[PDB]
């Protein structure tokens, strides 16, 4: 339409952790608009051009001893150092989920406001597992350090039927079981 | 208690 | 791609010519730990647990963003003034908990695939704008170097209020109203 | 590496100064500090890509600027007596190791009436030292100067020498009970007896005094204490 | 600040000078930097490091395993190494440097053949002063300042005749007093 012109620049200093502190990897990304043109990979140890737009940057950054040494050391001063603070805060955050069944013929099991992301939801009709008519949304990120997931079950409810939703989460010692009975 | 850092952005070639 | 148990963006740095505007933030597993108010020179953590034990000097963000401003001018000339491509944003509206008539809740408007990172997100109670109870997050990064933004609206569920999330973006032809 | 101009400066209250700095070739970041015996090394501001990136706690009368070639200038307006200091410039490639320049030694006074150039005299070696040690020590004396903005050097046969030379690191005050006291500096040049006993050898003690400029007003009867060189010489004697 | 150093330290010329620095509250993302400043000059960068050992053409830096202290090793202390040495910390994030008290290192040469004597130099045709020279004394002799208002005595000064590898200490005294004598002009 009548959109103004815009030029975007991004820089991302990303750390990848595995096996606690055993495996650490640093990848800094220099992005013009949405094109990553240069990067530093700690597994490589030098800057590399990603597109024809960053040979001048990679050659200059690799020729400057101060830049390459500072970037090489950031695997310890940034990734490993800040991870020790994650062990004491983020990696210990446990928020237990709230499980609710709502009729919609569809039956929706809502699992809301939990952290971390690992979650397990299963449907049962009279203690027998249901899989054929089960839809689950992807993990919904609320953006406030809590997650959400919706698991729906297509049902033809009879009399005496007891539909249950079984939920497992790392913050729970036992699974949460919520029942639902037709009226 | 101690300040943590981010990644340092390296400068481009232009003067 | 890179396989890892935990991914942290210790430096989501952003600077664009429209404004001009910038943003600095740290992320861990897709969630925002803090952002630095570049105008106030202040670190704003996103959880009480972070404000108690964690520290970050806002001067580091002002120093990095000043480099991105220098780098942007260099790559603009090198690319023969190649401008950014406006993408089509995807909007989704939902509640943080199952809405029970009479119990306070919160509506969540997820604006995904935002590029360039310039967007207007506002609510509408009926056909009129809302001011109280509206808050949003910072531009959160994606692996494809686009962004997504989340806006929140606290509300009291009633049988007569039908809410809308109006999103304005250059990749759209008209303001997108997603209904709830 | 880093160069700064001027080296020394004399100003009065209310005036303004502009200090220049050239970073190391290729460096993009320039930092300005103020060094005093009382407050130590105090940070002013840091510039990168023609823009101030980091700011200290000095008042608005302390301002700076960086140009396209990364050269930087610093301005101090309505100067005060407490602004007398060594103003240092430190260059960095962008964020790493900072390399300092020589600095500009600024002195702010209430008036220029107490500025004096030095008197330089050379004292020939002792005949007793020559016959006892086979060496000859010449002593140079620069007395009665203010401020302490001097650079003493020895010159033997047209070439500056450093071997066998000892200049006092700190000058002494001729009247220590006064705050407007002049200074005195001593330097020693020790050569072999046979080198001194040769009349063909020429010895010169040179003191470069940094004083008032051509723009400074001067009303006193004595000669204007402008930036000058004062020297004293001696031939060898057999 | 975060570092503490001995305010003063002495070292013999030609020997190695080990300068200590304590910084128990240092962070893992903070480098140890070392600067020195010769009188009437600006600070001179020496060396820096993050962990353990680093060397260059000027010195060596040894940081302990726990990083709570470090040592600056000057391999062969020279007369030019007499300066104030500053041990500081820095994130290398483009922020200001903070200096502390520093260590005032004094490199004292050893006089192998001390021959202390006091001489009087020939008067200049100008100046009414009679200059005295106390020279060739050991590096342990104290040279006090003048007790009289009209007498002026300088500090201990070390000159090096590098062609002959000869070093000597010296002090100078002068006055325009009528009966000023070089005999016991120092003390
Ligand atoms: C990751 O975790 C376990 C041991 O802790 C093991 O199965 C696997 O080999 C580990 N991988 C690495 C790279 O350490
Ligand atoms: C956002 O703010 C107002 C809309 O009222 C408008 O001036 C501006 O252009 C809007 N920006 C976008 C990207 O829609």
């Amino acid at each position: 339409r009548d959109s103004p012109e815009d030029f975007v620049y991004q820089f991302k200093g990303m750390c990848y952790f595995t096996n606690g502190t055993e495996r650490v990897r640093l990848v800094t990304r220099y992005i013009y608009n949405r094109e990553e043109y240069a990067r530093f990979d700690s597994d490589v140890g030098v800057y590399r051009a990603v597109t024809p737009l960053g040979p001048p940057a990679a050659e200059y950054w690799n020729s400057q001893k101060e830049v390459l040494e500072r970037t090489r050391a950031e695997l310890d001063t940034v990734c490993r150092h800040n991870y020790q603070l994650e062990l004491r805060t983020t990696l210990q955050r446990r928020v237990e989920p709230t499980v609710t069944i709502s009729p919609s013929n569809l039956l929706v099991c809502s699992v809301t406001d939990f952290y971390p992301a690992q979650i397990k939801v299963r449907w049962f009709r009279n203690d027998q597992e249901e899989t054929t008519g089960v839809v689950s949304t992807p993990l919904i990120r609320n953006g406030d350090w809590t997650f959400q997931i919706l698991v729906m079950l297509e049902m033809t409810p009879q009399r005496g039927d007891v539909y249950t939703c079984h939920v497992e989460h790392p913050s729970l010692q036992n699974p949460i079981i919520v029942e639902w009975r037709a009226q | 208690g101690q300040v943590e850092l981010g990644g340092g952005s390296s400068p481009e070639t232009c003067i | 791609d890179i396989v890892a148990d935990h991914v942290a963006s210790y430096g989501v740095n952003l600077y664009q010519s429209y404004g001009p505007s910038g943003q600095y933030s740290h992320e861990f597993d897709g969630d925002e730990e803090f952002y630095v108010d570049l105008e106030r020179k202040e670190t704003v953590w996103q959880l009480p647990l972070f404000r108690r034990f964690r520290r970050f000097d806002p001067q580091f963000a002002l120093t990095n963003i000043a480099v991105l401003k220098h780098n942007l001018n260099c790559v603009i000339k090198r690319s023969n003034s190649t401008a950014a491509t406006n993408e089509v944003p995807e909007v989704t509206v939902f509640s943080k908990s199952p809405v029970t008539l009479g119990q306070p809740n919160t509506l969540i408007c997820l604006v995904d695939n935002i590029f360039p990172p310039v967007v207007n997100i506002t609510w509408l109670s009926n056909g009129h704008s809302v001011t109280e109870g509206v808050s949003e997050t910072s531009f959160l990064s994606k692996s494809d170097h686009s962004f997504f933004k989340i806006s929140y609206l606290t509300f009291l569920p009633s049988a007569d209020e039908i809410y809308d999330c109006k999103v304005e973006h250059w990749g759209l032809d008209e303001p997108l109203l997603k209904h709830w | 590496g880093v160069t700064q101009t001027p080296r020394y400066l004399i100003k009065t209250r209310g005036q303004q100064v502009t200090l220049s700095c050239s970073p190391i070739s290729g460096h993009r970041s320039v930092s300005w500090y103020q060094q005093t015996p009382g407050q130590g090394l105090q940070f002013l501001f840091e510039y990168f890509s023609e823009t101030q990136r980091n700011k200290g706690n000095f008042p608005g009368r302390f301002s700076g600027r960086q140009f396209s070639n990364s050269r930087s200038e610093m301005n101090v307006s309505t100067l005060e007596l407490g602004d007398s200091a060594l103003y240092l410039c430190a260059s960095s490639l962008e964020r790493e190791t900072q390399y300092f320049g020589p600095g500009t030694r600024l002195l702010v006074l209430e008036d220029l009436k107490n500025v004096f150039p030095p008197e330089v005299a050379v004292f020939e070696p002792s005949e007793a030292e020559i016959s006892h040690t086979q060496k000859a020590t010449l002593v140079c004396l620069a007395t009665g100067f203010f401020p302490d903005h001097v650079e003493l050097s020895w010159w033997v046969n047209g070439k500056e020498v450093h071997s066998g030379v000892c200049t006092d690191p700190q000058p002494l005050k001729e009247q220590p009970a006064l705050n407007d006291s002049r200074y005195a500096l001593s330097s020693r040049l020790r050569v072999s007896a046979t080198f001194w006993q040769n009349p063909r050898n020429h010895f010169r003690c040179q003191v470069q005094f940094y004083g008032l400029s051509e723009n400074d007003e001067w009303t006193q009867d004595r000669a204007k204490p402008v930036t000058q060189i004062v020297s004293a010489e001696a031939w060898g004697r057999a | 600040m975060k570092t503490t150093q001995p305010p003063s330290m002495d070292c013999a010329e030609g020997r190695a000078a080990n300068l200590p620095c304590n910084h128990s509250t240092i962070s893992g993302n903070e480098y140890v930097y070392w600067y020195r400043q010769i009188h009437s000059q600006g600070p001179q960068y020496i060396i820096h490091g993050l962990k353990n050992n680093e060397t260059n053409e000027m010195a060596s830096l040894i940081i302990t395993e726990d990083r709570k202290s470090s040592t600056l090793i000057l391999p062969h202390a020279t007369l030019r190494d007499t300066a104030v040495y500053y041990c500081i910390v820095s994130h290398n994030a483009g922020n200001m440097l903070t200096f502390g008290g520093g260590t005032r290192l004094m490199v004292k040469p050893h006089i192998q053949n001390p021959d202390p004597a006091v001489y009087q130099l020939r008067d200049s045709k100008s100046s009414d002063k009679s200059v005295c020279l106390f020279t060739d004394f050991d590096s342990q002799t104290n040279v006090s300042q003048s007790k009289d208002s009209d007498v002026y005595i300088t500090d201990k000064c070390v000159l090096d005749m590098r062609s002959m590898d000869f070093k000597s200490n010296s002090a100078v005294a002068w006055s325009n007093k009528s009966d000023f004598a070089c005999a016991n002009a120092f003390n």
